[PDB]
């Protein structure tokens, strides 16, 4: 999932912007993926229950 | 032979060199242009 950045591959976008640059795009795909896995975690919790 | 040409069409009519199978240096459009604007969006100078 592109999460609102550049592109969904990082490899990429850090190869084809400068750091700075990348930076915003890389929170971007930081916090999408965070909360993805928050999602993924918290549902296994209760199945577990 | 685009950057150093002698009329670079009307804005009513923009003109277009499409280019390929060639290797880009873009250090000659710098030495070529007293740049004054390079507001680039999709690319960067720095990585081009
Ligand atoms: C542009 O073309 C003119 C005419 O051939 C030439 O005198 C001039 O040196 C050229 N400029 C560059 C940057 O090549
Ligand atoms: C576009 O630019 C090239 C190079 O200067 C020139 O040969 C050609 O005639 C131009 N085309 C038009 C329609 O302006």
């Amino acid at each position: 999932s592109k999460f609102g950045a550049i592109s969904s591959v990082l490899n990429d976008i850090l190869s084809r912007l400068d750091p700075p640059e990348a930076e915003v795009q890389i929170d971007r795909l930081i916090t999408g993926r965070l909360q993805s896995l928050q999602t993924y975690v918290t549902q296994q919790l209760i199945r577990a229950a | 032979e685009v950057f150093n040409a002698t009329r670079f069409a009307s804005v009513y009519a923009w003109n277009r060199t499409r280019i390929s199978n060639c290797v880009a240096d873009y250090s000659v459009l710098y030495n070529f242009a007293p740049f004054f604007a390079f507001k680039c969006y999709g690319v960067s100078p720095t990585k081009l």
